[PDB]
């Protein structure tokens, strides 16, 4: 089975371009929500394994698998970040404006989930459950 | 019909 | 203070059938405060005759409205509707699928 | 079980100007009366053809208590805006609702910048206080024996009116439409979407822990419309039904693909 990793990385602010990757006839797939987006990049590219997004939005969020028939690839987790307005952050407080429940703790890449105990929990993400693939804008380092 | 007055908080 | 984010859903009045006259709805709920920005779109371009009901709210205290204009759907043609709230960084656009 | 409620909005608007302050009513999910301190003539007017027909007296009296209570919460968003130590260049929401219930229950609550702030008590006797800031403003509604005043209004106007208007309307307020359903099949597995349309009122029931189910909307003619959906593996569609409970049906209707 083939690999599956985003060029420049998983975590993508809004609005910027990222590219999946995965010998010839490739196939991309989103689980659970169909990825229309998917039918449009030339061929040339698709036989290359190059499935660029020009630029990201929450349309493209979601998990991404890889084939060729072959096994589907380990998944993909999708962000998309700068949605939502920045929140603020020993024991590292991580405090919202918008109310969500879901918080993210990135150690600066290398990010941990959590939840709250209200709104309320390196830099941080707030997020809400139904959606776990828009996060807010990065908090202040 | 609208209660005529509004509380002062 | 206590922010919402605000919810959106694009759907028209009737099932959707090229050709045939319809209207195009943006609801958007659950959002606080009140200020909020709403404009639909046609292939990109903002459309500037639209109607959107009275401000109200829900028993969660968040506002809730509903943004239409006349419409006819096409095979070609696509609308969506974008908000912009000062809980979004950048206005959030979405796109009308006649299947949701 | 029919209600009647009034609402309000007090939005601050520094620099903008004057604080907007909008409010109307309503009868169970019906608007009846509106009031926009944003109109060229800020007056309470009609919003349902049941109430038009009321006299010049009413629309006098509806208009010029709308008008103290715009006054009213403009002076309030000053005196929360005190409680609270906040600048005066940002933006406050004081929003308030009232109604009662057939008479079952009655209510009065008030919120600010979203969250609760005060609230009258079922028993219609006594406040209940958010925080410290309300619980001045609680103590300023006890020493003052305002709730009397109120549960007059609840006890009284709100439900001798109430009457009245479920009357006059009859037609509009005592009327059910059911919902229109169907179910969808969408290959993804396979995505299976139940529909709901052109019902009323917006209280529904869809259920088929993995379901997605979007908030219920108005179609815009008056009636509401809500879906849910459920990623099923192919072949397995079959296992699944949809339930749909609504009020103008008689009994809820079970729904396959």
């Amino acid at each position: 089975k083939p690999t599956l990793w985003a060029e420049p990385g998983s975590v993508i602010t809004q609005g910027s371009p990222v590219t999946l990757r995965c010998t010839q006839e490739y196939r991309l797939y989103r689980e659970k929500k169909t990825a229309p987006w998917i039918t449009r990049i030339p061929q040339e590219l698709v036989k290359k394994g190059q499935f660029p997004i020009p630029s990201i939005t929450w349309e493209h969020a979601g998990r991404y698998r890889c084939y060729y028939r072959s096994e589907s690839s380990d998944p993909l987790e999708l962000v998309v970040t700068g949605a939502y307005i920045k929140p603020t952050l020993v024991t590292l407080q991580c405090d919202s404006q918008v109310a969500f429940d879901g918080f993210i703790l990135c150690k600066e890449p290398q990010c941990l989930n959590s939840q709250p105990h209200s709104s309320r929990a390196y830099r941080c993400y707030a997020y809400d459950s139904n959606s776990p693939y828009e996060w807010s804008l990065p908090s202040d380092l | 019909r609208i209660i005529p007055r509004h509380l002062q908080l | 203070m206590i922010q919402r984010t605000p919810k959106i859903q694009v759907y028209s009045r009737h099932p959707a059938e090229n050709g045939k006259s319809n209207f195009l709805n943006c609801y958007v709920s659950g959002f606080h405060p009140s200020d909020i920005e709403v404009d639909l779109l046609k292939n990109g371009e903002r459309i500037e005759k639209v109607e959107h009901s009275d401000l109200s709210f829900s028993k969660d205290w968040s506002f809730y409205l509903l943004y239409y204009t006349e419409f006819t759907p096409t095979e070609k043609d696509e609308y969506a509707c974008r908000v912009n709230h000062v809980t979004l960084s950048q206005p959030k656009i979405v796109k009308w699928d006649r299947d949701m | 079980s029919h209600s009647m409620r009034y609402f309000s909005a007090a939005v601050s608007r520094p620099g903008r100007g004057e604080p907007r302050f909008i409010a109307m009513g309503y009868v169970d999910d019906t608007q009846f009366v509106r009031f926009d301190s944003d109109s060229a003539s800020p007056r309470m007017e009609p919003r349902a053809p049941w109430v038009e027909q009321e006299g010049p007296e009413y629309w006098e009296e509806e208009t010029r208590n709308t008008k103290a209570h715009a006054q009213t919460d403009r002076m309030n968003l000053q005196t929360l805006r005190g409680y609270y130590n906040q600048s005066e260049a940002s933006s406050h929401t004081l929003q308030w609702m009232i109604g009662c219930d057939l008479l079952l229950r009655g209510y009065e609550q008030y919120a600010y910048d979203g969250k609760d702030y005060l609230a009258l008590n079922e028993d219609l006797r006594s406040w209940t206080a958010a925080d410290t800031a309300a619980q001045i403003s609680k103590r300023k509604c006890e020493a003052a024996n305002v709730a009397e005043q109120r549960r007059a209004y609840l006890e009284g106007t709100c439900v001798e009116w109430l009457h009245r208007y479920l009357e006059n309307g009859k037609e509009m307020l005592q009327r059910a439409d059911p919902p229109k359903t169907h179910v969808t099949h969408h290959p993804v597995e396979a995505t299976l979407r139940c529909w709901a349309l052109g019902f009323y009122p917006a209280e529904i029931i869809l259920t088929w822990q993995d379901v997605e189910l979007v908030e219920t909307r108005p179609a815009g003619d008056g009636t509401f419309q809500k879906w849910a959906a459920v990623v099923v593996p192919s072949g397995e569609e079959q296992r699944y039904t949809c339930h749909v409970q609504h009020e103008g049906l008689p009994e809820p209707l079970m729904l396959r693909w």
